[PDB]
C-alpha cells in the first residue's frame, strides 16, 4: 500500500520533484508524510509543508489542504512566500466550489481570500489571476442572486423582488447581471401601482442603454 | 405456487 | 391548491390613527414597527404595504405613504384603503 | 544572579519562543534560587514535560528537559460490551488522547478512571491494565487490556407504599425488567439509571393519569448483594386522593382575541383534572396567536388547589409578544440541487410576517421529497432588529439514481430475467428518467419513462412512456393466441389537494394478434369488428392501431407506510376510445382498501378490501378480447388456482395445421369430431367483483423486541367474474356465463414476516365452497422481492 | 468528483468586463457599501496556464 | 460467548475426619429461601424447633425426633386462585411464648406458640431484613429504610423510632440491635455504630468505625462494657460501651457474626478467612485460609469446634486451639448461607430449600 522505505530525505525529495515533474502525484504524498512524521523538525520542516499543499491540492484531497493551509498560516504569519499561501487557498476554494444557481459560500470564501491576497501585496506575480478571478466570483455572485429574484418573479411575490433588485444594485453595481435586473424592479413596482418608482427607474434605464 | 426472485440492487 | 401569498408590513387599523404630522420617526417606528420597503434614490419616504392574497379569491392591497422632512419629522401622510 | 543569555536543551515541539515567554524569567535579570524553582515548576505544569532540571553553567543558565513522549497511537483489547469508539471518546474527555504527550505517572489514574467506568456500566470485578510501548523519536503508544468479567443483573423489584393497583401491574410498564421468560423476549436485565428515570416518570404518569393529582416518590434505593452479582430496586411513594377541575380562568394581553379564546378553555364542570389537555390547550392558544403574525406568545397556567372539596381551578396567563417579520430565506448543502428546487417547496413567503408552523411544514416538505437524509430548521435574529429574523434550513444530499438485476422462478412463469436503471433527479433538475426490461417464459416487456414534477408554477407535472410488449398466452392457463404490441403514452397530473391527486392524458397504440385457435368468443368478437375467419384450420392475423383517452384519480390517507394499524386508500381508473380508430370502447376498474383498529393500542385490527371492474363497446362493435378481466389467485381469492374462476372455453370441430399422434387436441376434426366440445379453459370476461375480510392478531409467541416485523391473520374472500355478452338461447347444453350470481367464498390463514432478504409471505386455505370446473389450491408460498 | 478535476489542471473562462452605471438628472444612484471592490493594480503579470504554481524554492 | 472472573474460588480440601458426624434428622420445607438473601434462619426453645421458609409457610417440628407439631402459613389469597407470597426476610425469634417474623412487606407477625395463631401483626417502615431483637418488653426492629423502630410484645404498636441517615448505595443486609446495661447498640449501612435508650429512643454516642466503597456494622458485640464491631471493607475496632472511645483497632472487615469466648475472638473475613484473635490486643493467634471464596456461612462453636458451611453445602468441623480441619461432612447439595443454631446440646442448620437438618456426633 505506497509503502515508502527509509531512504535518506535528499533522493526521497528528488525523486518526488522528478515525478511532479512527469505529472504523478500521489506517489510523493506518502514520501513527504513520512519524512515529516520521522523528522517533524527537518531543517527544511517548512519547504515539507508547502510541497504537502501542493501535492494535497493537485491530488485532489481538498479538506487536507485546508486544514494544512490553516496550520501553516497559524505558525508562519510572516513567511516571505505567504501570498503563495493565500493564493492556494483561493484555488483550493474555487475548486471546491468547482452551476450559478448553487450554494456560494464557497464563491464567497474564495472571493475573500482573493480580497485579502489583492489588498495585501500589490506587486506580487498572483495579482492579475487574483483580479480575474474576482470579477468572475462577483459575477457569479450577481447572477444567483439574479436567478434568484427570477424565480419570484415568477412566483408573484413583488416585495421580495424589489428587496432583492436593491440589494443587487447596493452590493454589485457594475455587473452586467444588475443592468437586466432593472426591467424586474420597474414591473414589480407597476404591478403595486406605485408608477412614480417605475417612472424613476425608467429614468435610470433610458439613461445607459 | 413457488413464485421466488432473487434479485439485487446496487446504487450508483 | 395553491398556497397563500403575503407581503409587506401587517397593518391593524388602529394603529394608523395614532399617527398624526409632527411625530418622529422613533415614535412612528414604535407605533407601527420597520417598514419593509423605502426610496433608495436620494429622498426620505416610506411606505407601508399591506398586500394579501388567499387561493384563488382575489388580491387587497393596503397603501400608507409617509413623507418625512430633512429633519426626520412627518410632513405628509397619504392613505390607499383599495387599489383600483 | 545576573543572566546574560537563556539556553534550552530538549526542545523538540515547543518553540523556544514558547517557553521563553512562559517563563517568568527573562535575559538581563537578576534570578536566585526561589525563580529557578518556579521556572521549573512552570515548565512541569505546561503537561509536555517529563523531568526538568535547570542548571547554572560558567555563565549561561542550562535547562535540561526530557519532553513527555508523544502519543502515537491507543490501542484496546478486550472491550466486548463497550465499543471502541465510545471508549476513545471517553478517554479524549479525560484528556488524554492523540498528539498529546503520556505522563508516565498518571497509569494508575487512567486505569482506575476506566476501572470507575465499568462499575458505572455494570461491570464490578473488571480489571484494566496500561502498557507503554516506547518508539524511536521519543513517540510511545498506549495499549489497555480490559479483563470484563462478570456482569450483574436485577433481581426484583419491589414498589412499598401502593395499595390501589398491583406492583406487576405497574413494573409491566417498566422499562427495566426482572424475569426474562425464554419463550419470550422483554428486554435485557441491566440496570441503567436513565432506565430508573424513564421508570419513575413512567410511573408519575399512570399515577397522574387516573387523578392522584398528591402523588409523590418518596424516595428510591439501590442496593447490591455481598457477591455484587444482584440488584435490588425498592422504591417508597405515596398515593394521595383525586382532584377534581372546578374551572379555568384567563387573564393576559390577549390583544383583542378573548373571545376566540373560552371556546378552547370550555370544560365540562366536575371533569378530572390532566396535564395533558392544559397542555393542549396552551399548544392550541399559541398556534391561534401565531396565526396572526405572533411569533412568541408566552403561556403560563398555575392550579389553584382547594383540599377541602377537593377542586382545582387553573389560571392561565397570556403575554404576547410583538410581530416577527422574515427578511431572507437561505439553503445551504445543496451542492448539486439547483435554489428552485428546494425552494418551490417552502410555505413561509419571504418578505411577509412569520409563522412557525409554514417553517414546520416547509421542513416536512422537504424531508418528504426524498433527496436529502437529514433536515433541520434555524431562526437567526437580525442583530439591531427588535422584529426581524431569518430562517436557515440545512441538509443534507443523498444518492438518487439506482442499477437493479436479477432472476427468479416460477411455477407458471418458468425461468425468468429482469433489469433496470432509474435516476430520480436528473443534473439537480428534478426530471425523473427510468428504462426497464424483463423477460420469462411467454413474454418480453421493455418500457422507457420520462417524467418533469413542475411543468407549471402550480405544481402540475407532464410525464411520456413508451413500451414494447410481445406475449404469448400458450402457459397462460388460458386461450392460446400470441399478441405483439407497441405504444406510447403521454399523461398531465394535478395535486387537486392534500390528499387526492388527478391524472389526465393520451396514448396510443399498435397491435398484432396471430395464432388463434377456433374458439366461439373469438369468432364472434371477429364478427363483430366485421372480419370472416373459416372455423377449419388455426391461420388467423389481424392488425389494430387505437388512439384513447386515460383518466384517474387517487385518495390516500393511511397512517403508515408499512403494516398500517388505521386509514383508507381509495383508486380509480378508466379508458375511452377516441373516434377515429378501428376499436371503440370504454373501460372502468376501482380499488378499496380501509383498516379499523379494535383495541386502544392499535394492535388488534380488521381489513377491508373490494375491487371491481366493467366494460364494454359503444358503436355496437364488441370489446377487444385481449382486455377482458380475470379472477383467481393469489391476490384476488385464494385457495383457488390462478385465473380459474369464470367463463370457460367451448371449441367448434376442426382440423389441426399438424396432427402429431401421442399427444391430445381439443375438439379434432381429424379425431372424428363434429360438436361443440366443453373444456375447462379459462378464457374471461367482462366484468369483475372482488371483496376480502380478514382479522389481523397481534402474534403467537413472539415479544415486542421484533413485534413490527411480523402479522398473523384469518382472512375470509370471495369473488366473481363474469361476461354479459354471452347468448344463453342459442346454446342451451352449456352452462350460464351471463349469471352473475356465482361467487365464489373462501377461508384461510397467512403469516407474513420482514427479512433482510425479502418479504417471506406463506398461507394456508381452504374453500369450503366451489363451483364444478375450478380447480383449488391449498399452500401457498412468496419468497423473494417481485 | 469528475468536475473538480477539470478547474484545477488548466480549465479557465474570461467574463464581460465591469460597466459603472449612469445616475440621471435629479435624482442619485444608492449607495455601495464597499463590500464588493475590485482596486485597480498596476502590472502586466501572466494569466491562463502561463502562470506556473510549483512550490517556490524555499 | 463465556464468562470470565478475577478470582477463583477455592477446591474443596482433602482432610482426614478425626470424629465421623452423623445427621440425627431431616425436615423438608417448603420452597425455603432460594436464590435471595435473607436472615431467616430456624429457632430453638425448649425442645421444639420453629422454622418457615419465604413464601409464608410457619412449621413446628421436635427438637428429637422432628415430628411436626403445627403449621400455619401467612400468604393471603383471594380465593383459590390468586395467592401472594408472604415474603418473609427476618429472623425467627422466639420469646415468652411468642414467635416474632418479620416480612419484605413491611409487616411484623407476632405468633403463639401452642397452635400457630396469629398473636398480632403491625405494620413498619420499610422492609424488616433484620432479626426482631426482644428485650425488656420490646422488639426491636432495624428496617431497610434506617428505621430503628420498638414495638410491644404483646400489643405491637410502635413506641418510638430514630433514624439512621442510609447512603446511595449499601450491601442487601441490616444490623441486629444488642441490649445491654439499658442500652441499644445499633448499626447502620453509613458505617456508625449508634447507642439508644429503649425508654424514648434517646441516642446516646455515635462512633465512626470505616476505614465507592460501602461498610456496614452487622450485629456487634458487647461484653464486660467493651463493645466490638465489625464492617464491611472497614477495621474492626473496640469501643467503649459509655463513651464509644476506640482502643484498639484492626485492618480487616467482613458482615458475618463473629464469636467471643474466654479471651479469644473467632471470626471469618470477607474473603473467607478463619481468623482467631486475642480480646485484648487484638493480636491475631491463628489464621485458616483453604476456604477462600467458598461463600462461608457464620462459625458456631459446639463441643469447643467451629462449624461451618458453604455455598456447595460442604459442613466443615474445624479446631478452634490451632485451626486445624477435623471434619468434613456432605450433608445437601443446595447450599447453606443462613447461620447454623447451636444450643441445647442440638446443632440445626437450614438449606435454600428449606430443608432442615440436625447434626450430631457418634
Amino acid at each position: 500500500k505506497e509503502e515508502v522505505p527509509d531512504n535518506p530525505p535528499n533522493e526521497i525529495y528528488a525523486t518526488a520533484q522528478q515525478k511532479l515533474q512527469d505529472g504523478n502525484w500521489r506517489q510523493a504524498i506518502t514520501q513527504l508524510e513520512a519524512l515529516d512524521n520521522r523528522y517533524p523538525f527537518g531543517p527544511y520542516s517548512q519547504q515539507v509543508q508547502l510541497d504537502l499543499i501542493y501535492a494535497y491540492y493537485k491530488n485532489a484531497d481538498l479538506p487536507l489542504a485546508q486544514a494544512a493551509i490553516d496550520r501553516f498560516i497559524r505558525l508562519n504569519p510572516t513567511h516571505p512566500n505567504i501570498d503563495y499561501v493565500m493564493y492556494m487557498r483561493g484555488l483550493t476554494n474555487m475548486a471546491l466550489d468547482d452551476r450559478s444557481d448553487r450554494d456560494p459560500q464557497h464563491a464567497r470564501a474564495a472571493f475573500s481570500d482573493f480580497s485579502k491576497l489583492v489588498r495585501g501585496y500589490p506587486n506580487s506575480q498572483y495579482t492579475t489571476d487574483a483580479t480575474k478571478r474576482l470579477v468572475f466570483l462577483k459575477d457569479r455572485l450577481a447572477k444567483y442572486e439574479y436567478s434568484v429574484a427570477e424565480y419570484y418573479t415568477e412566483r408573484g411575490a413583488w416585495v421580495a423582488v424589489v428587496n432583492r433588485v436593491e440589494g443587487m444594485l447596493r452590493d454589485y453595481p457594475d455587473t452586467q447581471a444588475t443592468r437586466d435586473a432593472l426591467p424586474l424592479m420597474e414591473n414589480a413596482y407597476r404591478q403595486m401601482q406605485m408608477n412614480a418608482q417605475a417612472e424613476k427607474v425608467a429614468k435610470i434605464i433610458a439613461a445607459n442603454s | 405456487w413457488v413464485n421466488a426472485f432473487a434479485r439485487w440492487s446496487k446504487s450508483f | 391548491y395553491r398556497p397563500d401569498i403575503n407581503q409587506g408590513n401587517y397593518l391593524t387599523a388602529n394603529d394608523v390613527s395614532k399617527i398624526r404630522v409632527g411625530m418622529t420617526q422613533q415614535q412612528v417606528a414604535y407605533a407601527l414597527g420597520t417598514p419593509l420597503m423605502s426610496d433608495p434614490f436620494g429622498t426620505n419616504t416610506w411606505f407601508y404595504v399591506f398586500r394579501q392574497q388567499p387561493g384563488h379569491e382575489g388580491v387587497t392591497q393596503q397603501t400608507l405613504t409617509l413623507t418625512f422632512n430633512s429633519s426626520g419629522v412627518l410632513t405628509n401622510i397619504d392613505n390607499k384603503p383599495a387599489l383600483s | 544572579f545576573v543572566v546574560k543569555d537563556i539556553h534550552f536543551e530538549g526542545l523538540q515541539r515547543v518553540a523556544v519562543g514558547a517557553a521563553l515567554l512562559s517563563m517568568p524569567v527573562r535575559t538581563g535579570d537578576t534570578v536566585n534560587d526561589e525563580d529557578i524553582s518556579n521556572t521549573i515548576r512552570a515548565l512541569f505544569a505546561t503537561g509536555n514535560f517529563e523531568d526538568v532540571r535547570v542548571l547554572r553553567d560558567g555563565d549561561t543558565l542550562l535547562v535540561q528537559v526530557k519532553e513527555r513522549p508523544t502519543i502515537a497511537s491507543i490501542t484496546f483489547s478486550g472491550n466486548k460490551s463497550v465499543k471502541d469508539d465510545m471508549l476513545k471518546q471517553n478517554l479524549e474527555a479525560s484528556g488524554v488522547r492523540v498528539g498529546e504527550s503520556l505522563d508516565r505517572t498518571t497509569i494508575a489514574d487512567i486505569e482506575k478512571g476506566l476501572e470507575d467506568f465499568y462499575y458505572s456500566v455494570g461491570k464490578y470485578s473488571a480489571s484494566v491494565k496500561a502498557v507503554v510501548t516506547p518508539l524511536p523519536r521519543n513517540r510511545v503508544d498506549l495499549k489497555l487490556v480490559f479483563q470484563e468479567g462478570v456482569s450483574a443483573e436485577i433481581q426484583q423489584i419491589n414498589i412499598v407504599g401502593n395499595h390501589a393497583f398491583t406492583t406487576d401491574e405497574l413494573i409491566s410498564h417498566f422499562q427495566l425488567r426482572d424475569e426474562v421468560p425464554w419463550w419470550n423476549v422483554v428486554g435485557d436485565r441491566k440496570y441503567q439509571k436513565q432506565k430508573l428515570a424513564g421508570d419513575l416518570e413512567t410511573l408519575r404518569s399512570y399515577y397522574l393519569d387516573r387523578g392522584y393529582a398528591r402523588f409523590n416518590i418518596d424516595s428510591t434505593q439501590v442496593s447490591l448483594t455481598p457477591d455484587k452479582k444482584g440488584i435490588y430496586v425498592t422504591v417508597n411513594i405515596t398515593e394521595g386522593d383525586q382532584y377534581k377541575l372546578s374551572g379555568v380562568e384567563v387573564s393576559g394581553n390577549l390583544a383583542g382575541h378573548s373571545a376566540e379564546i373560552e371556546q378552547l378553555t370550555k370544560i365540562e364542570p366536575g371533569e378530572l383534572y390532566n396535564g395533558t389537555k392544559v397542555t393542549k390547550m396552551e399548544d392550541d392558544i399559541k398556534k391561534l396567536l401565531g396565526r396572526y403574525g405572533y411569533a412568541y406568545p408566552r403561556v403560563q397556567s398555575m392550579p389553584e388547589i382547594n383540599d377541602a372539596d377537593k377542586t382545582v381551578k387553573l389560571r392561565v396567563n397570556v403575554d404576547a409578544g410583538n410581530r416577527f417579520y422574515v427578511r431572507k430565506i437561505r439553503f445551504e448543502g445543496n451542492d448539486t440541487s439547483k435554489d428552485a428546487v428546494l425552494r418551490r417547496e417552502m410555505r413561509q413567503m419571504e418578505g411577509a410576517w412569520l409563522g412557525s408552523d409554514l417553517v414546520d411544514q416547509g421542513k416536512e416538505r422537504l424531508n418528504r421529497l426524498g433527496f436529502f437524509e437529514t433536515v433541520d430548521t434555524d431562526t437567526q435574529r437580525v442583530p439591531g432588529s427588535p422584529d426581524q429574523v431569518d430562517v436557515v434550513y440545512k441538509v443534507k444530499e443523498r444518492n438518487t439514481g439506482s442499477f437493479n438485476f436479477g432472476i427468479g422462478y416460477g411455477t407458471e412463469s418458468g425461468v425468468s430475467f429482469q433489469a433496470g436503471v432509474q435516476q430520480d433527479n436528473w443534473l439537480g433538475t428534478g426530471y425523473a428518467v427510468g428504462i426497464n426490461g424483463t423477460k420469462n417464459d411467454y413474454q418480453t416487456y421493455a418500457e422507457l419513462s420520462v417524467t418533469n414534477p413542475y411543468f407549471t408554477v402550480d405544481g402540475v407535472s407532464l410525464g411520456g412512456r413508451l413500451f414494447y410488449n410481445d406475449f404469448q398466452a400458450d402457459d397462460a392457463d388460458l386461450s392460446d393466441y400470441t399478441n405483439k404490441s407497441y405504444g406510447t403514452d403521454v399523461t398531465l397530473g394535478f395535486p387537486i389537494n392534500e390528499y387526492n391527486s388527478l391524472r389526465a392524458g393520451l396514448g396510443y397504440v399498435h397491435n398484432s394478434l396471430s395464432n388463434m385457435q377456433p374458439q366461439v368468443a373469438m369468432w364472434r368478437y371477429l364478427y363483430s369488428m366485421g372480419e370472416h375467419p373459416s372455423t377449419s384450420d388455426q391461420d388467423n392475423s389481424f392488425k389494430t392501431d387505437d388512439f384513447t383517452f386515460n383518466y384517474g384519480w387517487t385518495y390516500n390517507k393511511l397512517d403508515r407506510g408499512y403494516f398500517p394499524t388505521d386509514g383508507s386508500r381509495v383508486n380509480l381508473t378508466g379508458k375511452v376510445t377516441i373516434p377515429g380508430s378501428d376499436n371503440e370502447y370504454y373501460k372502468v376498474t376501482l380499488d378499496t382498501a380501509t383498516y379499523v383498529p379494535i383495541d386502544d393500542d392499535h394492535k388488534w385490527v380488521v381489513l377491508g378490501r373490494t375491487r371491481w371492474g366493467y366494460g364494454d363497446g359503444l358503436g355496437g362493435k364488441e370489446m377487444p378480447f385481449y382486455e377482458n378481466f380475470y379472477a383467481g389467485g393469489s391476490s384476488t381469492v385464494r385457495g383457488f388456482q390462478s385465473n380459474t374462476i369464470g367463463p370457460k372455453a367451448v371449441y367448434f370441430p376442426h382440423q389441426a395445421s399438424n396432427y402429431d399422434p401421442d399427444y391430445d387436441y381439443e375438439c379434432a376434426t381429424q379425431d372424428g369430431a363434429k360438436d361443440l366440445c366443453k373444456s375447462d379453459d379459462a378464457v374471461g370476461g367482462n366484468a369483475m367483483a372482488v371483496a376480502s375480510l380478514e382479522f389481523i392478531t397481534p402474534t403467537p409467541f413472539i415479544s415486542d423486541k421484533y413485534a413490527n416485523s411480523v402479522r398473523t391473520s384469518f382472512f375470509w374472500d370471495m369473488g366473481t367474474v363474469w361476461d354479459t355478452n354471452w347468448d344463453s338461447s342459442q346454446y342451451s347444453g352449456y352452462p350460464d356465463y351471463s349469471d352473475p350470481s356465482n361467487i365464489r367464498m373462501s377461508a384461510g390463514i397467512a403469516l407474513q414476516w420482514m427479512s433482510p432478504l425479502g418479504p417471506l409471505v406463506f398461507s394456508y386455505a381452504q374453500p369450503f365452497k366451489k363451483y364444478d370446473g375450478d380447480k383449488a389450491e391449498q399452500f401457498q408460498f412468496n419468497i423473494g422481492k417481485t | 468528483r469528475y468536475k473538480r478535476q477539470v478547474s484545477g489542471d488548466e480549465a479557465y473562462l474570461e467574463a464581460a468586463p465591469l460597466a459603472e452605471l449612469h445616475a440621471p438628472a435629479g435624482m442619485i444612484l444608492p449607495v455601495t457599501s464597499g463590500d464588493y471592490a475590485i482596486p485597480v493594480t498596476n502590472g502586466s503579470g501572466a494569466v491562463g496556464k502561463a502562470l506556473d504554481i510549483r512550490p517556490p524554492a524555499q | 460467548n463465556s464468562e470470565e472472573d478475577v478470582v477463583k474460588m477455592s477446591p474443596l480440601p482433602t482432610v482426614e475426619n478425626q470424629f465421623t458426624p452423623t445427621t440425627a434428622w431431616s425436615t423438608s420445607v417448603g420452597s425455603g429461601i432460594g436464590n435471595f438473601y435473607s436472615n431467616l434462619h430456624p429457632a430453638l426453645a425448649d425442645n421444639v424447633v420453629y422454622a418457615a421458609d419465604r413464601a409464608g409457610l410457619v412449621k413446628a417440628l421436635n427438637a428429637d425426633d422432628g415430628k411436626e407439631i403445627w403449621s400455619v402459613s401467612l400468604a393471603e389469597k383471594d380465593g383459590w386462585f390468586s395467592k401472594e407470597p408472604a415474603l418473609l426476610s427476618g429472623g425467627v425469634t422466639v420469646s415468652g411464648g411468642h414467635v416474632y417474623i418479620g416480612s419484605e412487606k413491611a409487616q411484623v407477625y407476632a405468633l403463639n406458640t401452642s397452635d400457630g395463631t396469629v398473636a398480632w401483626q403491625t405494620k413498619v417502615a420499610g422492609e424488616a431484613l433484620s432479626r426482631p431483637v426482644v428485650s425488656d418488653g420490646l422488639v426491636l426492629i432495624h428496617t431497610s429504610n434506617g428505621q430503628l423502630q420498638a414495638l410491644n410484645e404483646a400489643d405491637g404498636a410502635v413506641k418510638w423510632t430514630v433514624n439512621l441517615d442510609m447512603p446511595s448505595l449499601s450491601l442487601r443486609g441490616e444490623s441486629a440491635p444488642t441490649t445491654a446495661f439499658g442500652a441499644a447498640v445499633v448499626g447502620g449501612d453509613n458505617g456508625r455504630v449508634s447507642a439508644v435508650l429503649m425508654e424514648q429512643g434517646q441516642m446516646i454516642w455515635q462512633q465512626r468505625i470505616s476505614q465507592r466503597l460501602s461498610d456496614v456494622d452487622t450485629t456487634p458485640v458487647v461484653v464486660n462494657g467493651v463493645v466490638f464491631a465489625l464492617a464491611y471493607n472497614g477495621n474492626l475496632t473496640a469501643l467503649d460501651l459509655r463513651s464509644g472511645q476506640i482502643m484498639w483497632k484492626r485492618e480487616l472487615g467482613s458482615v458475618n457474626d463473629f464469636i467471643v469466648d474466654g479471651n479469644r475472638i473467632y471470626l471469618v473475613d470477607q474473603n473467607d478467612r478463619v481468623m482467631a484473635l486475642t480480646i485484648d490486643g487484638g493480636v491475631t493467634l491463628w489464621t485458616q485460609s483453604d476456604l477462600l471464596h467458598r461463600l462461608l456461612t457464620s462459625p458456631v462453636l459446639y463441643n469447643g469446634n467451629l462449624v461451618v458451611g458453604d455455598s456447595e453445602g460442604y459442613l466443615h468441623w474445624i479446631n478452634v486451639e490451632d485451626g486445624r480441619f477435623v471434619a468434613q461432612q456432605k450433608v445437601d447439595s443446595s447450599g447453606f448461607q443462613t447461620e447454623p443454631v447451636a444450643a441445647d446440646g442440638k446443632l440445626l442448620i437450614q438449606a435454600k430449600d428449606g430443608t432442615v437438618y440436625s447434626i450430631t456426633r457418634w
